[PDB]
RNA sequence: UUGUUAGGACCUAAACUCAAUAACGAAAGUAAUUCUAGUCAUUUAUAAUACACGACAGCUAAGACCCAAACUGGGAUUAGAUACCCCACUAUGCUUAGCCAUAAACCUAAAUAAUUAAUUAACAAAACUAUUUGCCAGAGAACUACUAGCCAUAGCUUAAAACUCAAAGGAC
């Protein structure tokens, strides 16, 4: 309100592509967060909801992460069999 | 169970650190043989038996020796 | 109140035996490392020093009881000071009993 | 008995520790081109450590240099300067097209 | 030692404190040359100052 | 020798213009995209108002009021209004993130406006007032 | 882990506040 | 229960103390020699595959028994029912893997 | 002392983690279902997802591709692996 | 002790700079202070519009006043400054230089196991 | 005879000392398609890919040249209490050695 | 009424990102910024009839009031709908004084010092020794009756028996 108007959030559209200037518009709000927290302050969740889901969140990306790490790490293995026949 | 560290060990980390590992490829199908930096411990243990106690004499003075013999040490920081 | 507070011109427990030694000393330096511009806990390490003086036989030594006790002595008078002004901050006044609480205790010990 | 024995000792060849770009340096509020270099350029958000790459102990110093210029008149919050804008990119994070 | 060389550093840094006598003179020296607290850094960590 | 995505600065001096006007000047199209209604209002850069139009004006109601193809029409409507009065080049502006917020936008561009950037204002609250509670379904 | 004895503690505090109230 | 025969860790690799090796290798062939001497059956045993020519060659030039394929259960316990009524089960089994 | 993330440590550990050292035989280039396939493909159709985004609104495809600034619907790996549908 | 003043004045003529500077350091003293530096930043546009008595601000001048004080007198300083018409927005932080920068030998990191099952 | 503590201590492998970034010799013992499995005096083999350049002359045999980067790939997992272990070694090709 | 305002007022209420962090505190609880005051040494464990605290809701008096919201009213749905959904609006959530003393106040882990092998009821959170206090003794009746204390009065803490049953309960 007190800052100047269309420095943030705001994209420049290139050769009249306006698809395309939305498309990466919205690239940058869900990067930055923007577009899950308006999502979530639609209604009100309550601080036990908003811990609980937090902790699951984290916990589900310490597990995915990981889960990637041992696939790419087992996939090194992943080549034609050398010892075809035994 | 005990890390298996020799007395070479500190004069070849500073070997690596100044000119890292030597130009020539090490071969560890020869039985005997004498890589760059075991030539420089080699030298460095020569000295340091006629009784040079500085560190720092030592690792110069063992430079200037190999230079002598022709072998192409690079002081690479990079 | 007590006999002894410390002026405003003392300088703090740092450089409280230095100061005397350096020959000459700018006004403005005596009034940047005095009292005055510090905060009130560098004030309470004065207090503290002059009571081990007066009891203490060997004021060198902080780990005796009585030396003990004084410290703790220091601390309540200076929780009963805070408590005075903040009259509903419960964190200190749960300070401020223990303390009294731990005193008793040591006193008890010292007897 | 034997002179061939292993010594002990600590390892001579340890590698280094890895530290932040900030390791070692003063983050002062007042500094505003380089609290710059971790927010959003379109939202002004704080990056977190993941994107930044951080310690947690710098994380928190970026944070509160942050909070403290922008809460004194010193950086936007809404947005990052467009002044700033040139300066060199240290965040793993890509919004072009 | 340290604590009379911190001493005797403070008192040749209050030979250049601002006093009345100076005020004005100091404040007119002060207007002319702007400070700047901004620099930058790079990946590798190395400070750049433009 | 790029294009840049980022907005000309306010206050500096550029080289871009549309239909010789800077960036400051070009009127600006404000869509409010909820999920109900999509409202479009275009005003010039002196904030006076040109055209209007939402949803509902064009004769949607009810749910058929919040579809996208709602807000196209809508966003149709308020091109030929501001078209009329003297407008080819729009800054969009588009609060809300409803169904109909880029249909309208969709919409101003089948009218004949030409969108030269886009904005999001949708608003934020930094901590603000409790939203209401979530609906058990 | 159920909660059944939690539902028999809970109708007999509901039935006691109702004969209160009464 | 390694650790008794590891004569160290070089730079995270452990080193098989080869005196040990060289004792319990004595006794092995040595046990592996009465038991070939008394005409008893001995059996290879790996499912390391880059070995498993090499393995199964050995056995041929011994003149005994190699096994690297699938184990199936029950082999040993059940051999009855997957060999026959009197087969004669191995006296010794060497486990290069 | 407290921490909040072993509220759901062991919940996440089965819904997004298997243990031991095996790969699927799908995974490799060239039956009965098994819940770690379902992990082994939910990963790779997310990051996959992650970094196929990576590709076509970055320049590294090619110029042209990252003029069309192609936003995607979803990433859905074949369960036999031979191929994915993008 | 070693406070930093964060002055944000209103954008004005040197003349009228200058006196606004004087009277502000003046105060200080007034207040029991020993001022040891003046730094100046330069004119520039805020960051948002500040709005100080009744005017409304998008320039000002940025100063920096290091000093010496009791701690009872940083809240009058405050109290004094805010009432001063040329002040934008003046800002009392405790000096950064007396907090001396940490020594740091690396990031030794966290386990994942740690972090998940941890005590 | 020489003990066993003699014969670590002046072995070439005790003389690399940490193998990350070293360079050595390899063999060419086994090729699978346009995989070569190279043999450089360690435990664990590395497998590498074919180079695009002088393909024909990397045959089984060729010796070649590589920097080490692992002698062993193993990393613990989440939850588990043994290190996994792919039985390979991690190495770049570099090229062909010079004969000379 | 609505949309815009680079217009004015307001300083009510709540503190995005940071936070993928795991800090502080006895617990409860605590994360917008600044400044002031402030946590610290009893060997260690072990305390009630004493003292000081104690989320939310609630009570008492005077204020506040953006938004949320028991109740209530209006609209839908339904066989009915004293509900779930929609709209409006209170008590209340805020401040200042005092009371109330209850939570699945739960890491469902008393504290402290050891040990990791001479050790799988199951599951959870590997096992286990020593020290001190508290607590438990089939289920229901029963967070009940009576008693005593309490700013509590439809309250809290303390807390039985008759009688009924042959089970109740935990894990897989
Ligand atoms: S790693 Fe040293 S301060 Fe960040
Ligand atoms: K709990
Ligand atoms: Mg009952
Ligand atoms: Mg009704
Ligand atoms: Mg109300
Ligand atoms: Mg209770
Ligand atoms: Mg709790
Ligand atoms: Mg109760
Ligand atoms: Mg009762
Ligand atoms: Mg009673």
């Amino acid at each position: 309100a007190k800052h100047l108007k269309f420095i943030a959030r705001t994209v420049m559209v290139q050769e009249g592509n306006v698809e395309g200037a939305y498309r990466t518009l919205n690239r940058i709000l869900t990067t930055d967060g923007l577009t899950e927290v308006i999502s979530r302050r639609r209604y009100y969740e309550k601080p036990c909801r908003r811990r609980q889901r937090e902790s699951y969140e984290t916990c589900r990306r310490i597990y995915n992460m990981e889960m990637a790490r041992k696939i790419n790490f087992l996939m090194r293995k992943n080549r034609a069999d050398p010892w075809l026949g035994c | 169970i005990q890390d298996i560290f020799y007395q070479e060990d500190q004069i070849r980390a500073k070997f690596f650190a100044t000119y890292g590992s030597g130009q020539k490829a090490f071969d560890l199908f020869n039985p005997n043989f004498k890589s760059t930096c075991q030539r420089f411990v080699e030298k460095y243990t020569e000295l340091q038996n006629l009784g040079e106690t500085d560190e720092e004499k030592l690792f110069v003075e063992t430079g200037k020796a190999l230079l002598a013999e022709g072998i192409i040490l690079r002081r690479v920081r990079e | 109140k007590q006999d002894d507070e410390p002026p405003s011109s003392a300088f703090i427990k740092e450089y409280k035996d230095i100061i005397p030694n350096i020959e000459k000393v700018d006004d403005v330096v005596k009034r940047i490392l005095s009292l005055e511009m510090a905060s009130r806990k560098e004030k309470l390490k004065i207090k503290q020093e002059q009571l081990m003086n007066k009891i203490v036989e060997n004021p060198e030594d902080s780990r005796t009881l009585e030396a003990q006790i004084i410290a703790l002595t220091v601390r309540i008078r200076n929780y009963e000071e805070h408590m005075q002004k903040h009259r509903k901050d419960k964190a200190h006044k749960r300070h401020l009993l223990m303390s009294i609480d731990r005193r008793k205790k040591l006193l008890k010990i010292l007897r | 008995s034997n002179e061939d024995l292993p010594v002990p000792m600590e390892n001579p060849y340890k590698e280094p520790l890895k530290k932040c770009v900030l390791c070692e340096k003063r983050v002062d509020y007042k500094n505003v081109q380089l609290l710059s270099q971790f927010i959003s350029p379109f939202t002004g958000c704080i990056y977190g450590r993941h994107i930044t790459g951080l310690c947690g102990k710098k994380q928190r110093e970026i944070t509160k240099a942050i909070k403290r210029a922008q809460k004194m008149g010193f950086m936007p919050v809404t947005y990052k300067d467009p002044a700033y804008l040139k300066d060199p990119r240290v965040c793993n994070i890509r919004y072009r097209e | 030692q340290l604590k009379e060389q911190e001493v005797l550093k403070l008192q040749e840094e209050a030979k250049n404190f601002i006093t009345r006598e100076n005020l004005e003179a100091r404040i007119e020296e002060a207007l002319d040359s702007p400070k700047s607290y901004n620099w930058a850094v790079t990946k590798e960590g190395q400070v750049v100052r433009n | 020798s790029r294009f840049s995505l980022y907005p000309p600065v306010p206050g500096q001096e550029s080289s871009l213009q549309w239909a010789g006007m800077k960036f400051e000047d070009v009127p600006i199209a404000h869509i409010k995209a909820t999920y109900n209604n999509t409202q479009i209002q275009v005003v010039s850069a002196t904030n006076a108002s040109l055209a209007r139009a939402s949803c509902g004006t064009e004769g949607f109601r009810n749910a058929k009021k919040g579809t996208g193809i709602a807000a196209q029409t809508a966003g149709i409507a308020a091109a030929a209004k501001a078209t009329g009065k003297g407008v080819t080049h729009i800054r969009v502006v588009v609060k809300g993130m409803g169904p109909g917020r880029w249909s309208a936008i969709k919409g101003l561009t089948m009218g004949g406006l030409e969108v030269i950037s886009i904005t999001d204002n949708t608003p934020v609250p930094h901590x603000g007032c409790r939203p209401r509670k979530a609906r058990r379904l | 882990k159920n909660v059944l004895k939690i539902r028999r503690r809970k109708m007999n505090h509901h039935k006691y506040r109702k004969l209160v109230k009464r | 229960f390694m650790e008794p025969y590891i004569f160290g860790n070089r730079l995270g690799q452990d080193i098989i103390d080869l005196d040990q090796t060289a004792l319990n290798l004595q006794l092995a062939l040595n046990f592996t020699a009465h038991v070939a001497y008394r005409k008893g059956i001995i059996l290879f045993v790996s499912r390391n595959r880059q070995f498993s020519h090499l393995i199964e060659t050995t056995a041929q030039a011994c003149g005994e028994y190699a096994h690297t394929r699938y184990f199936k259960g029950g082999l040993l316990t059940n051999a009855q029912l997957l060999f026959g009524p009197s087969v004669r089960l191995p006296d010794l089994i060497i486990f290069l893997h | 002392s407290k921490n909040l993330l072993k509220k759901f440590a062991s919940k996440t550990r089965k819904k997004f983690w298997y243990e031991g050292p095996s790969l699927g035989s799908h995974l490799t280039p060239r039956k009965k279902t098994r819940k770690e396939d379902s992990i082994r493909l939910r990963v790779l159709n997310g990051l996959l997802y992650k970094s196929l985004t990576e590709l076509l609104c970055t320049p590294q495809v090619s110029q042209e591709v990252y003029d069309l600034n192609v936003e995607l619907s979803k990433v859905s790996v074949t369960s036999d692996f031979s191929a994915c549908r993008v | 002790p070693r406070y930093e003043l964060a002055l944000i004045l209103k954008a004005m003529r040197r003349p009228e700079t200058a006196a606004a500077l004087k009277r502000t350091i003046e105060s200080l003293m007034d207040r029991g202070a020993i001022v040891r530096n003046l730094e100046s930043l330069g004119e520039r546009a805020l960051p948002y519009r500040i709005s100080s008595h009744s005017q409304q601000h998008s320039r000002g001048g940025y100063f920096l006043v290091d000093f010496y004080a009791p701690t009872s007198a940083v809240e009058n300083i405050l109290e004094h400054l805010a009432r001063d018409i040329d002040v934008v927005r003046p800002n009392i932080v405790k000096h950064p230089l007396t907090q001396e920068v940490k020594e740091c030998d690396g990031i030794v990191p966290v386990p994942l196991e740690e972090k998940l099952y941890s005590t | 005879v020489e003990s066993f503590a003699s014969m670590l201590r002046h072995s070439p492998l005790t003389q690399l000392g940490p193998a990350k970034d070293k360079l050595v010799i390899g063999r060419i013992f086994h090729i699978v398609e346009d995989d070569l499995y190279i043999d450089f005096g360690g435990k664990f083999h590395c497998v590498c890919k074919r180079p695009d350049v002088d393909g024909e002359k990397y045959q089984r045999g060729t010796r070649v040249r590589l920097r080490l980067l692992d002698l062993e790939l193993t990393s613990r997992f989440l939850g588990g209490t043994t290190d996994t272990t792919i039985l390979e070694a991690d190495a770049v090709l570099l090229g062909l050695q010079e004969i000379r």
